[PDB]
């Protein structure tokens, strides 16, 4: 249970991120349609 | 290119939301045992 | 074409991580009336 | 255009996804408190 | 408790929505290929 | 709860398959890039 708390710490931190890079990287690709 | 890029990110979310699915299948698992 | 089949394989995963999540939250529903 | 529009629809996909992770997140944390 | 049970179901009913947005943007996107 | 574990298993296993097909599909992509 508490390795359990930190791997869901740590994996709800990287989707975060992924997340964040996956919008700027829509915005990019959006605006290159243009 | 950026097109390429942008499904290799989706695909990395997607398995990062495959751990911490896993990781909620266990919890639940625990939760079971110990309740029943 | 590879590119739009890459999104057919992303959407399926996709799909396929929505019935896991609801098999754990049928199952959080379970232990929270055997409890509170 | 059809396939940047995907990835639109498939990163809302995720984001939404990842909200219900994390309520069910919230539900075991909640029952592993009581239940232990 | 109260309140997670309707947000699950309103992150539920938002993700079918989202899904089958994307299944129907599926289908054009093949189509479009010939 | 006999039932909720079979479908635990049958959804886990393809969700595995999913993510490998997308993984050879995503080298693949790459490559058609050069």
């Amino acid at each position: 249970w508490m390795e359990w708390d930190r791997e869901i710490n740590n994996y709800t931190s990287l989707i975060h991120s992924l997340i964040g890079e996956s919008q700027n990287q829509q915005e990019k690709n959006e605006q290159e349609l243009l | 290119s950026g097109i390429v890029q942008q499904q290799n990110n989706l695909l990395r979310a997607i398995e990062a939301q495959q751990h911490l699915l896993q990781l909620t299948v266990w919890g639940i698992k625990q939760l079971q045992a110990r309740i029943l």
